[PDB]
């Protein structure tokens, strides 16, 4: 039985490390990808303000 | 944005006001009467002319 458990908790600590490493690498390109939109936001704002 | 707005804001009243002497209504009507008055002093005297000769 304590081997048993001993499995379990090696399969679901895997599966966690696996998603986790994966997740980092998203979420900072998904913040690259705002910043960078956000940018040309900022531009074309100001465009805008000094023509009217 | 916000800073924008109320920059431009400013400049337009800042430019109302350094012309407002020669262009609001109100400065404007100031001038008129004073225009008028002397106008009707001027009728006056034409209109009294032979008198005011004579004497």
């Amino acid at each position: 039985m304590v081997e048993m458990i001993e499995s379990q908790t090696l399969l679901l600590t895997y599966l966690t490390i696996k998603m986790q490493k994966n997740l980092f690498r998203l979420e900072e390109k998904a913040e690259r990808n705002l910043l960078l939109v956000n940018d040309q936001k900022d531009q074309l704002q100001e465009t805008i303000h000094m023509m009217k | 944005a916000e800073i924008n707005q109320k920059s431009l804001e400013l400049e337009l009243l800042r430019l109302e006001k350094e012309t407002a002497d020669i262009t609001h209504p109100l400065y404007l009507g100031q001038k008129h009467q004073a225009l008028q008055a002397m106008n009707s002093h001027l009728e006056a005297v034409l209109r009294e002319k032979r008198s005011l000769r004579q004497r």
